[PDB]
């Protein structure tokens, strides 16, 4: 029986860490 | 009026020792920073101007520039780690939070965006953000009886941010911040706005990323159900963070997967594993092969979900990466499963689509799968069936494709595909 594999790192999905106002 | 100035201008209505003045050139400034292309942020920060628009912010006597140097200061931390720096290096940070006190809710607001993009920025940010003590003021904000009261954009400004202080990694936030945080998530996770809803769901997934300690905290507050609920949604950017969650919980302990088998889980993933978007069929199988990795009863309700014969489908069909996430789920499965699981694999023809994956250039995938079919020729053992299995492999192609793998690159590769050969095909 195997282990978990956690999640590998990235950013692709990820949402913007910023958010600029534009009004 | 206040539209395309030069920074030049702006500088001198900045200087000036006129509050009116001021606040016209800080609108400027304001302008410039919210147009649709290339703000000039740099230009801005050259210019000196962080300092004066920090001390606009505790300007209580004129509102009006404290919403207009908070938007500026806003835009100007949304760019890069450098210009996030420049407006923390300027003292924003506890003049912002100072300004989450506001009678003027679009003020706040403001200050609840800046905070947003200066803890998004990183963990150290994120923190510096915590120890002076954002988290408190942010979440009284939120403390009212029914949260459909509150204006809707400020809600989802509030959500957002608190979903910044949940993220990244390296370090994770602290715990002592994560607690305090969780139970109005928990309720934000309820409300029926769809982007605090997405947002909700991004927090949550953050925070389910890491050790079973910080899974642990997170599914004690009961939030499974109602995250299996979100994964059923008709929102994609809803959907995607949900199954991100669950994907993240499954990577716990048998216990922590098993709440999420139990809050129905299993029976939405055949709309997953076939969804039309590869980066939820991909999420969608990564999940399966941690629970394929759990204990024989989970298997057992991934069988009786009828989910295999959508293992097989993703493994014969899909984008690359979503059938390598195929290939893990098998080896797992193969690996905790008992003989009769496994044999009910091959009936639903696992077999075909695992040898033509072979072909595959991918070196860690070739070991994946040749280990799946290690194990499956171990269970054909027991039954006195291995030869029925050699022969499988041997009409579908499969057998090439083990004899090429003797002369490969790889030390364990040829070491894997040779014992196969000389164990079970002399």
């Amino acid at each position: 029986r195997r282990r978990k594999r956690k999640r590998e790192w990235d950013d692709d999905d990820d949402p913007p860490k910023k958010r600029r106002r534009l009004d | 009026g206040t539209v395309n100035w030069s920074v030049e201008d702006i500088v001198k209505g900045i200087n000036s020792n006129n509050l009116e003045s001021q606040l016209q050139a800080t609108q400027a400034a304001r302008k410039l920073l919210s147009r649709e292309k290339q703000p000039p942020i740099d230009n801005i920060i050259r210019a000196g101007l962080i300092p004066k628009f920090v001390s606009f912010l505790g300007k209580t006597d004129c509102s009006p520039i404290q919403f207009e140097s908070a938007w500026a200061l806003t835009n100007i931390a949304s760019g890069t780690s450098e210009q996030t720096k420049a407006v923390v290096d300027g003292g924003a940070i506890p003049a912002f939070i100072s300004l989450l006190a506001s009678p003027h809710a679009h003020i706040s607001e403001q200050a609840v965006w800046a905070l947003g993009n200066i803890a998004g920025d990183g963990s150290a940010f994120r923190d510096l953000v915590i120890k002076h003590g954002a988290i408190d003021p942010l979440l009284a904000l939120l403390a009212v009886p029914d949260l459909s009261t509150l204006a809707c954009g400020y809600l989802r400004n509030l959500t957002w941010t608190l979903s910044n202080l949940c993220r990244n990694k390296n370090p994770a936030p602290p715990l002592d911040a994560v607690e305090q945080i969780l139970p109005t998530l928990v309720r934000l996770l309820h409300h029926n706005d769809p982007e605090v809803l997405a947002d909700s769901c991004w927090a949550i997934s953050y925070l389910t990323d890491g050790p079973n300690e910080r899974i642990e905290m997170v599914v004690k507050k009961g939030v499974v159900p109602q995250l299996v609920k979100l994964l059923g949604a008709t929102e994609l950017p809803i959907v995607t963070p949900a199954l991100r969650a669950i994907g993240n919980i499954v990577t716990g302990t048998d216990e922590q997967t098993q709440k999420v088998i139990d809050a129905g889980a299993l029976a939405v993933f055949p709309s997953l594993l076939t969804n039309p978007k590869t980066n939820i069929q991909k999420e969608a199988t990564w999940t399966m092969s941690n629970i394929t990795a759990g204990r024989q009863d989970q298997i057992q309700q991934v069988v009786n979900h009828g989910l295999v014969p959508f293992l097989v489908g993703v493994l014969s069909k899909a984008d690359f990466k979503t059938q390598k996430e195929a290939a893990w789920a098998i080896t797992n499965y193969t690996s905790g499963g008992t003989v009769e699981q496994i044999v009910y694999l091959v009936h639903c023809g696992i077999i075909e689509p695992l040898m033509n994956l072979l072909s595959a250039k991918d070196t860690k995938i070739i070991q994946v799968i040749l280990d799946a079919i290690s194990n499956i020729f171990q269970a054909a053992e027991k039954l006195g069936e291995t030869e029925k299995l050699s022969i499988m492999i041997e009409e579908c192609g499969g057998l090439d494709k083990i004899e090429a793998l003797q002369r490969h690159e790889n030390e364990s590769v040829y070491k894997a595909s040779l014992n196969l050969i000389e164990k079970y095909f002399s």
